[PDB]
């Protein structure tokens, strides 16, 4: 469910 | 610095640096406020990203810069190569450039040097003699007969240039033969006069190809260009035997 | 941070539900961290009030004007002395970044051309290390008693 | 016949007739934007369709509307040259109408309630001057055009490269106007692969199973189905006679009785031969064939309810015995051939994991947006968004052309954005490319390149501008309320309006105009620019769109580009082309009948012209349009060969349709190698105009449609007879019929006296009519920068020789006599301008005083005691020219010098003095000055006494306009109103202001009566307020910058000769820097004594191939052997009978020319005009590939008497001998370049210092010192040279207390330096340990 | 192209004609504009490496070096032995093809004389030092390198060889852009 | 190679002055080396005499103090 997202705001709302 | 008119002119760092003081100086008071660990957990994972936004900025989302539209400058992006070093490998004093022309009466190892110039390469030589000869009382008394262009000066530039070699030297300079002395003989206009047999050295047509003029300056450095470095020394490439001084 | 203090102070015997109470506490923060970090060169924040006035009322002058706001008929319109106006106006311009590509997009930018000055002439600085000349020698040329308080002077 | 060719009729070689005329040079800019700001009741492109692109703007829910109406665009404030001098922009303030209908919250959807909000203002949108250039900021720029890809499908294949073993990977690529991107391909194992604009790769099914299509479906648009029947009889298969395409049977052949093959044994037609006739349909097969197949279809368990197969699972013997006894028997396989047939999209069925439409949005949305959990109503939502949503996709109008084309479609309408039955096709056509029934297409082909002038970038520009209030409007009209607000509380006109100006003001394509010729603005208009937003890249792009294309044939000049980096990225556009609907280029041509060729001329485009046969403009007819050749030259498709007289469908229109309007006028070009005729296109936009340039002596007649295209000259409106001539106004009386119908008079044109270009030089209009000539429409009355009665000369011609002299012109460069700096004849004037601004600092304001601390009156001699300088004072460098001082405190004087000062009792500087004076090397009188203040600040005498000088010329001629058209408005009512009433001796004695109450009869002369009343009230009272507007725009202050007090502007008219350095250059690429200017008399003097006045080298035509200046210059000496036979003709007054027969004997001269220009002009007072603009040389004419053979030349020397050969013996000019083997001698046309020397030389020994790192630069009045890089530092470590190296990057640029004792050593005569540690290395250490990196350095 | 352009720059090329020539200068000037940018960083790159050696010696004294055979093209020479191993040391010296016949001694400069009279005899090859097989450390001593120079003396001690030999190999290039039978093996000499 | 010969030196200015920089710092900085200033290119940043050519004298003499006097 991690799929190499990386800046934050993908992050937070995640 | 401030600009002229009111705008200031600020480096990219003051964009990078304010940015993590603010966030770093936010995280301070987190832990003083007591949040969940739902937001100072956000936190320091935002801070993070701004001190890694500072040494190398760009193995990440790219930190744009705000109010415009280029991405920002950090430190590790000030020594990257330009494809030369941010140190020296350097512009250089005492220089100039002309439009060259041919000129054959010269012999093998002079070029001219307009008037124009070599009054403005040789100034802090000039105002040795104009205080020497005692024309000139104080220096601040010789700058303005030099200005005046009075017509003594034209008699001391020109010893001044009695044996003191130049550095006429082409733009893509290729070979070590792209670099050569000259001992200059003062002209009148605005062009750089050059033999020519060694303008197939440089490889200069003459169509406004242009050649900067350098100036060695201290004592062991008119000798290097004297005995190193005179045009009368290289008749011989370095790349094999053969002549470079052929009639062309 | 706004948030986190209206959930603080929230009372709820007022009846009026979380939400209506908390959007005031949370754009409160927003727009008192925007008066003070959003600027290089930072400006107060009770003069953010009076800039975003002067655009306020700048741009209901544009529609009924029609052509375009004068620097003195906002001085009508508001209420600022007539200078004030004129002193708000050399403010709110932010900084050029010096690594704008000057024209062409050739291999510079803008920091190569901005010259510095607090550096002196070296003729300026050839003068005053020519003036300890005279003034040791012309000083010199004095009496005993009389130079040492001419020097001590 | 034209009363400008009877003036000067230039001879005229070429044998083509010209059937089509050169069309309107500037028609590329002028007509693409009349387009964007016209009123368009209907759905083309215009700021009409950008509003109908959003508006009208339904609320979110609320559904109040926001309609639009109609827009207007209001009249600017400024006009033009008001807009130059004041230094802002040329604009004119939009205006739309908004209503705003409110429907009811809860009743039916009815008229509730509305307000027709008047006018709300969005913004000012520039307008374009007269000639096709904008005016941004008070400087005329420029926006070129731009050649991009097409939206369409390009399927193109990357050969070779990749995979490196062959593969050929085809590919497909969908590119909107607006929106994400789409690109299948293949993989090296056939497997399709879909994509998005360049996310990570997907199967390709994946998109398909998310349009809603199951297993079966996708395969059933694919593939073809091969019944199968089992009728307990051994699996007889069905079959078609044609699908045995190819095959290699391997079992027992038969088919309706008879065997015909073997088994083992390839088929042939011949065995398809024997299916037709034998009506074969069914055949036998056994039963293990069938393992070698994939289920058509779902085959489920019919008698239990357990899915047997599903579809693509090849077959299992099991299966065909579950399925023997499955009681099932239309079974099914997939007609799949490796051969034509692949099976590519049946693998990619089983790479697919997916397998359902819910769960393959859940993958696209997984790679689509990585990182982020999927959801429901967002995967639904993502894709219809990403294709298939009328707002963020749109494909084109023209876009859907390419796309209905390329798959070989009907019709060309079609909805902007995607469907499902378009991603169908293009997977389809995809595969038939892989299958070998397809060709690919090539990017370069002229046919996928379209062409976007201005009025399709600014629209774009501004509809993007456009949504970005949309997001307003609505959180305004949803959050917001609605109870009592208007339609101008929405709209906002700072976001609108910034969209556009910036476009204009800063980019890629809107650039300075480059103006220093009536060709260097003409070509610059013109150019056709691949860079740019949305283009391509001068560092990606490589050889593969820098090269010539055999489409470029009558659209793109082939010879015609810079030589820099993008050689090939600017491709000036050709001389007949025009552009399409959509923008496609294309070019005329003569429709070929089938015998005759007529003359109803079309435009192909560029994949039309591909398919008919064309011949070539030099083919010959025999007055009847039959080609006089069975056999013609043409080129087909894209080839050339050679065809049947009756085989040829369209025929060129003329001989100069390839090339560019640059390279259109270099005389011979046909005798020039591609190269050195490349570098003649790039020096003519350079060549500076002189101070009153002649005539091209060889031109090439497409020279008059380069001097009246372009805005310089000052052509006439409407036919009539000159009344007042002057250096600075022309007053045409205009005609009787070409008058208007009530209350006309005369026309009136002004001049544009001495006044700066954008590169300094001067642009100033000169009159060449007399009183008296009669003008006529489209005729000249004003030559420009280099214009010359209409013609185009850009540079003098001056008498040359090819010879080696004394090495003085070693290489390319150029001798010069000194009859050519004495005349002065390429001496050329150039206009700076001094800007002295006076800001408002914070230790108090500058003043503009003139009295300045120390400085005695040798300096303050120009400047009167107001400050500015005065008008028209001789300066050089160094004086002053605005005395300016500036308040400075804070001394804390030295302690030495404050000794200084009590000595003496030198009164400190209360106020340090920064006045602006002259830049060093400049001399030139100061031809104007202008005075810009603050609203605010009082007006000092000289700032008065300027402005009414122009309050006084401001209603002089505003008003005196009518002294002088009053003057003709009474000579058309005189001249008319004799009649009806006898006042002509008593017209007088009745007053003419007093001819109200009396008139004539019910006529024009009596209608012209109130004619000139009614408005003649108006011209008192219409008329005098334009004098309070006029005289209100001067008198107030002015719109300054923050902070800054009051401007000043000065100009200097310096006027520099020529000298050794300059560069002049032929018309063929011949460069060269003057090498000297000789005395009179040591140049070569032929046997009458004229020395020549120039000596070019001759070892510059062998290895150049330009045969050009060779043929040129001989050419050009017959026709100045003319020039000297008529000016003795004319000087004894021989007669008008002797000159009509030699100036007739003159014109003839040729092969089968079509001249006929003799025999119809004036008895005598029109040739002896004519031979009396003729004594100079008889202007020969030459044009591109119609040439002057050379029997046609040599024929006109021999009428001259000169020698046949071209070659004269000259006489050497300091000793006296004559040059054997004699030299040539010619005139050729030589150009004067502006890379003038000195504004190349410069010079440095101590100045600036740049800020971060202590090194020289330019900012000072003094530049930088060169630049000593990196390779050449190699070449000062070559040689042992280290005390050289040492010093030239320590003492003379980088040190900071190094380089101060070098510059006192340097003043005693002590040659000798401390060297210290560069300050760019200190930098370095400051600039590693802001990481954590830790430097130092060690000790020893 | 099947036709070729059929005439010369004396009379005139027609339309067709000049737009098939106007390609290749083309092509021709997409590459001067590249071989610049291209050999730019082929002689950036050789004067890295090659930076830090220098002449730090007198003389190494290995005996070790290579063999100078001239280039032979098939039945030519692309290079004649003399003007490949002018101005150069010899490691073993080569006598008289006859035995002991010694004509060059051990190492010694083979500068305009001693080729010729090693030219008169018929060596087919020589034993010559070359700088690949020095044995100083951080450098190469002066024998070993040779004899060339712009001047003709033998290399002094301390010039920097190692940039003026990355200069010569990239100060080319700028010009380095890019009977068919072969049935009987025919050679002239007998 | 020569683009990874160029790497390998014993100092580490003479390859990051050229090279890719940001990986011949972060590789040095972690073991600590120590240039020795024995080259050309290494030698004109710093600003002193190059040591071949006439620059070459000079060091025979600096090389001849250091561990004696
Ligand atoms: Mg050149
Ligand atoms: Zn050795």
């Amino acid at each position: 469910e991690i799929g190499r997202t990386t800046d934050p705001v993908r992050m937070y709302m995640r | 610095v401030p600009l002229d008119g009111g705008r200031f002119a600020t480096s990219d760092l003051n964009d990078l640096y304010r940015r993590v003081i603010n966030r770093n100086n936010r995280l301070k008071r987190l832990l003083d406020l007591a949040a969940p660990d739902i937001i100072v957990r956000n936190e320091k994972r935002m801070l993070q990203e701004a001190v890694d936004a500072l040494l190398d900025n760009g193995r990440r989302g790219r930190a744009i810069t705000g109010s415009n539209k280029r991405p920002l400058k950090s430190l590790a992006d000030m020594i990257k190569g330009k494809q030369g070093r941010f140190r020296q490998n350097k512009r250089v004093d005492y220089s100039g450039r002309s439009v060259i022309t041919v000129g054959p009466y010269l012999r093998l190892h002079q070029c001219g040097l307009p008037k124009k110039m070599a009054l403005e390469l040789f100034k802090p030589f000039i105002y040795g003699k104009l205080e020497l000869r005692g024309l000139a009382t104080t220096i601040k008394a010789a700058k303005k007969m030099v200005e005046r262009e009075e017509a003594v000066v034209w008699d001391i530039l020109d010893e001044v240039i009695r044996e003191h070699p130049v550095l006429l030297n082409r733009a893509p300079t290729l070979h070590r033969l792209g670099i050569q002395a000259f001992e200059p003989v003062l002209i009148e206009g605005k062009a750089i006069q050059l033999h020519p047999l060694v303008c197939a050295a440089y490889n200069a047509d003459f169509d406004g190809d242009q050649m900067a003029v350098h100036v060695p300056l201290t004592l062991e450095a008119q000798l290097e260009a004297r005995a190193l470095m005179m045009s009368t020394n290289n008749i011989l490439s370095p790349a094999n035997g053969e002549p470079i001084i052929v009639p062309s | 941070i706004g948030l986190m203090k209206a959930v603080d102070k929230f009372e709820y015997r007022r009846g009026y539900k979380f939400s209506t109470y908390a959007t005031w506490w949370i754009r409160q923060a927003i727009t008192r961290s925007i008066a003070d970090q959003a600027r290089t060169i930072r400006i107060p924040v009770h003069m953010i009030e009076t800039i975003n006035k002067l655009n306020r009322i700048s741009r209901q002058m544009l529609q009924e004007m029609g052509r375009e706001p004068t620097p003195e008929e906002l001085a009508e319109r508001m209420l600022m002395p007539e200078d004030k106006i004129r002193k708000v106006l050399k403010i709110a311009k932010e900084p050029i970044s010096m690594e704008t590509p000057i024209g062409d997009d050739e291999d510079s930018h803008l920091g190569d051309f901005i010259e510095d000055t607090t550096l002196e002439l070296p003729l300026d600085s050839a003068t005053t290390e020519s003036l300890r000349a005279a003034t040791h020698d012309v000083l010199a040329g004095l009496t005993a008693r009389e130079a040492k308080v001419l020097r001590m002077r | 016949y034209s009363y400008t060719e009877k003036k000067r009729i230039r001879k005229d070689f070429g044998k083509r007739p010209q059937v089509l005329d050169v069309p309107y040079l500037l028609s590329i800019q002028l007509d693409s934007f009349q387009k964007f700001i016209e009123q368009d009741p209907e759905g083309q492109y215009g700021l009409e369709a950008a509003f109908r692109s959003v508006f009208p703007i339904q609320s979110y829910s609320g559904n109040s509307e926001l309609q639009y109406v109609s827009y207007r665009l209001g009249e600017p404030v400024f006009d033009v040259q008001e807009c130059q001098i004041r230094g802002v922009t040329y604009s004119a303030p939009l205006r739309v109408k908004l209503r705003l209908v409110i429907y009811e919250r809860e009743a039916p959807e009815g008229t509730v309630k509305d307000i027709k909000e008047q006018e709300v203002y969005m913004g000012e949108i520039p307008l374009m001057t007269d000639n096709g250039t904008f005016v941004i900021n008070g400087t005329e720029r420029v926006i070129v055009s731009q050649l991009h890809r097409s939206p369409g499908v390009f399927f193109d294949s990357d050969k070779g490269k990749t995979h490196s073993s062959g593969k050929v990977l085809y590919n497909a690529r969908i590119i909107p106007y607006r929106g994400s991107w789409l690109d299948f391909e293949f993989d090296p194992k056939d497997n399709l692969f879909v994509r998005i604009d360049r996310r990570r790769k997907l199967p390709a099914t994946i998109i398909l199973r998310a349009l809603n299509y199951t297993t079966e479906q996708i395969l059933d648009l694919f593939f073809e189905k091969v019944i199968f029947e089992i009728r307990d009889n051994k699996l007889q298969m069905e079959l078609v006679p044609e699908r045995l395409r190819g095959e290699t049977a391997s079992f027992d052949i038969e088919a309706n009785g008879k065997v015909y093959v073997e088994k083992g044994r390839r088929i042939t037609a011949r065995h398809i031969r024997q299916l037709e006739k034998d009506d074969v349909k069914l055949i036998e097969v056994p039963v293990e064939y069938i393992a070698g197949k994939v289920v058509a279809k779902d085959y489920i368990d019919e008698s239990t309810g357990e899915l047997i197969c599903a579809a693509n699972m090849e077959l299992s013997l099991d299966l065909l015995a579950k399925l023997s006894q499955s009681g099932h028997k239309r079974i099914e396989t997939l007609f799949t051939n490796d051969l034509d047939h692949g099976p590519y999209i049946s693998e990619t069925l089983r790479v697919d994991p997916t397998n359902d439409r819910l769960s393959a949005l859940v993958e696209i949305y997984r790679m689509m947006r990585p990182g982020e959990p999927p959801t429901r109503e967002a995967a639904e939502s993502l894709f219809e968004n990403l294709f298939f949503s009328e707002d963020r996709y749109d494909l084109s109008a023209v876009g859907r052309m390419k796309f209905n084309r390329s798959l070989l479609r009907e019709e060309i309408e079609g909805s902007g954005i995607l469907s499902k039955d378009d991603i169908i096709d293009v997977m389809k056509k995809l595969i038939d490319i892989r299958n070998g029934k397809g060709e690919v297409d090539d990017i370069d082909h002229l046919g996928n390149r379209r062409i976007r002038s201005v009025g399709e970038m600014a629209e774009n520009q501004f509809r993007v501008g456009l949504v970005r209030v949309e997001r307003a409007v609505k959180e305004r009209l949803s959050l917001g309320d609605l109870d009592t607000l208007m339609p101008q509380d929405m709209i906002n006109a700072k976001p609108i309006s910034a969209a556009v100006k910036e476009f204009f003001g800063s980019s890629q394509l809107s650039q300075f105009m480059v103006q220093n010729n009536p060709l260097s603005e003409i070509t610059h208009k013109r150019r056709i620019s691949a860079l740019g937003p949305g283009g391509l890249t001068r560092e990606r792009a490589g050889f593969e769109v820098r090269d010539v294309h055999p489409t470029h044939y009558g659209r793109v000049c082939p010879i015609e580009t810079p030589e820099g980096p993008n050689i090939g990225l600017i491709n000036s556009l050709s001389v007949y082309a025009q552009t399409n609907e959509y923008g496609f280029l294309e070019t005329p041509y003569r429709k070929v009948t089938d015998g005759v060729v007529t003359d109803e001329i079309h435009y192909l485009s560029a994949i039309e012209e591909g398919n008919y046969v064309i011949a070539q403009a030099n083919s010959n007819l025999d007055e009847e349009g039959h080609f006089v050749e069975d056999l013609v030259t043409c080129r087909s498709k894209g080839e050339s060969s050679l065809f049947s007289r009756d085989q040829v469908d369209y025929m060129d229109v003329s001989t100069q349709q390839v090339v560019s309007v640059g390279a259109s006028l270099i005389p011979f070009l046909e005798h020039d190698d591609a190269n050195r005729a490349l570098m003649g296109a790039n020096m003519q936009r350079q060549a500076v105009p002189t101070l009153r340039a002649d005539k091209p002596l060889v031109g090439t007649g497409m020279e008059r449609a380069v001097a009246v295209d372009s805005g310089v000259t000052a052509v006439a409106k409407r036919g009539g007879v000159v009344q007042y001539v002057d250096a600075s106004r022309i007053v045409i009386k205009v005609n009787e019929d070409e008058m208007y119908p009530g209350e006309a008079g005369i026309d009136i044109y002004n001049l544009t006296k001495y006044t700066r270009s954008n590169q300094n030089t001067c642009i100033n209009q000169m009159p060449c009519v007399s009183l008296g000539e009669p003008v006529e429409r489209g005729d000249v009355l004003a030559d420009g920068p280099s214009t010359d009665l209409g013609e185009l000369a850009l540079g003098q011609n001056m008498r040359v020789a090819f010879m080696p002299w004394n090495g003085y012109n070693f290489e390319d460069s150029i001798l010069v006599s000194e009859r050519v700096v004495q005349e002065d004849r390429f001496t050329t004037i150039h206009i700076q301008e001094l800007a002295c601004v006076s800001r408002d600092t914070k230790l108090g304001p500058e003043e503009i005083t003139a009295d300045i601390p120390n400085v005695g009156e040798a300096a303050l001699s120009k400047l009167d005691e107001s400050g500015i300088v005065y008008i028209g004072a001789e300066v050089t460098g160094g004086d002053i020219l605005v005395g300016k001082v500036t308040p400075k405190g804070e001394t804390q004087l030295t302690p030495e010098e404050k000794l200084l000062r009590a000595i003496f009792g030198e009164k400190a500087s209360d106020v340090k003095d920064s006045s602006l004076r002259v830049p060093n090397g400049v001399s030139g009188t100061v031809i104007d000055v202008q005075v810009f203040t603050r609203d605010g600040v009082e007006k000092d005498k000289r700032a008065l006494e300027i402005e009414e000088m122009q309050l006084k010329q401001a209603k002089k001629d505003l008003s005196e306009e009518l002294q002088i058209l009053e003057a003709g408005l009474f000579s058309r009512i005189r001249a008319v109103l004799v009649a009806g009433g006898v006042e002509a001796e008593k017209l007088d004695k009745l007053p003419r202001d007093r001819w109200l109450e009396l008139g004539l009869t019910d006529e024009e002369k009596q209608n012209q009566l109130e004619q000139l009343a009614e408005q003649y009230d108006e011209l008192k009272h219409e008329f005098e307020k334009k004098l309070e507007a006029k005289r209100r725009k001067i008198t107030q202050g002015d719109d300054l910058a923050p902070g800054v007090l009051k401007i000043v502007k000065v100009y200097l008219a310096v006027k520099r000769r020529i000298q050794p350095g300059d560069k002049m250059a032929g018309r063929h690429g011949n460069k060269g820097v003057i090498s000297k200017i000789n005395p009179i008399e040591d140049m070569p003097y032929d046997e009458n004594g004229t020395p020549v006045d120039i000596v070019l080298n001759p070892l510059g035509v062998p290895s150049r191939m330009n045969i050009g200046q060779i043929l040129e210059t001989h050419l050009g000496m017959a026709a100045k052997g003319i020039g000297d036979k008529i000016n003795a003709m004319l000087k004894q007054q021989q007669e008008v009978a002797k000159l009509r027969e030699f100036i007739q004997r003159a014109y003839d001269l040729g092969a089968d020319v079509r001249q006929k220009v003799d025999l119809s002009t004036f008895s005598d007072e029109e040739v002896m005009r004519l031979a009396e603009n003729l004594r100079k040389g008889m202007p020969i004419a030459t044009p591109v590939f119609d040439g002057a053979k050379e029997a046609e030349i040599k024929e006109l020397l021999k009428l001259g008497d000169l020698p046949t050969s071209g070659q004269i013996r000259l006489y050497d000019g300091r000793t006296g001998e004559q040059f054997e083997r004699p030299v040539t001698v010619g005139y050729m046309y030589m150009l004067k370049l502006n890379h003038l020397v000195d504004d190349k030389m410069h010079a440095r020994s101590t100045g600036s210092y740049s800020l971060v790192t202590q090194q020289p630069l330019g900012g000072k009045a003094q530049f930088g010192g060169q630049r000593f890089g990196e390779m050449e530092v190699w070449a000062l470590e070559a040689y042992g040279a280290a005390y050289t190296l040492q010093e030239m990057l320590t003492v003379k640029s980088d040190d900071v207390n190094g380089r101060t004792k070098m510059y006192k050593n340097i003043v005693d005569g002590n040659h000798q330096m401390e060297p210290g540690m560069p300050e760019s290395f200190n930098v370095l250490l400051k600039e590693i340990r802001s990481l954590g990196i830790n430097i130092e350095l060690e000790d020893e | 192209i099947e036709t070729p352009i059929t005439a010369n720059f004396r009379e005139g090329l027609n339309v067709l004609q000049y737009f098939i020539s106007t390609h290749g200068a083309r092509k021709g000037l997409a590459d001067t504009a590249l071989k610049t940018a291209n050999s730019g960083y082929l002689t950036r790159r050789l004067v890295d490496v090659a930076q830090d050696l220098v002449v730090t010696e007198d003389d190494c004294g290995t005996h070790e070096g290579i063999m100078m055979t001239p280039v032979i093209e098939g039945g030519d020479v692309k290079e004649p032995l003399r003007d490949r191993v002018l101005g150069r040391v010899t490691a073993e010296d080569v006598l008289k093809p006859g035995t002991a016949d010694i004509l060059v001694p051990r190492n010694t400069l083979l500068h305009e004389q001693w080729c010729d009279l090693l030219e008169e005899n018929s060596v087919d090859a020589v034993k010559v030092r070359s700088v690949v097989s020095c044995d100083t450390d951080f450098g190469v001593c002066a024998h070993c390198y040779g004899r060339d120079l712009a001047r003709g003396h033998i290399i002094n001690k301390g010039e920097a060889i190692g940039v003026i030999a990355a200069q010569s190999i990239g100060e080319p290039g700028t010009q380095l852009t890019m009977a068919a039978a072969e049935s009987s093996i025919q050679v002239k000499n007998k | 190679g020569i683009t990874k010969a160029s790497l390998a030196t014993e100092s580490f200015i003479s390859a990051a002055s050229f090279q890719e920089t940001t990986r011949v710092l972060t590789e040095a900085a972690v073991a600590g080396k120590r240039d020795e200033l024995r080259g050309l290119k290494e030698n004109v940043i710093v600003g002193r005499l190059i040591p071949a050519g006439t620059g070459y004298a000079y060091h025979q003499d600096r090389m001849r103090r250091r561990a004696a006097g």
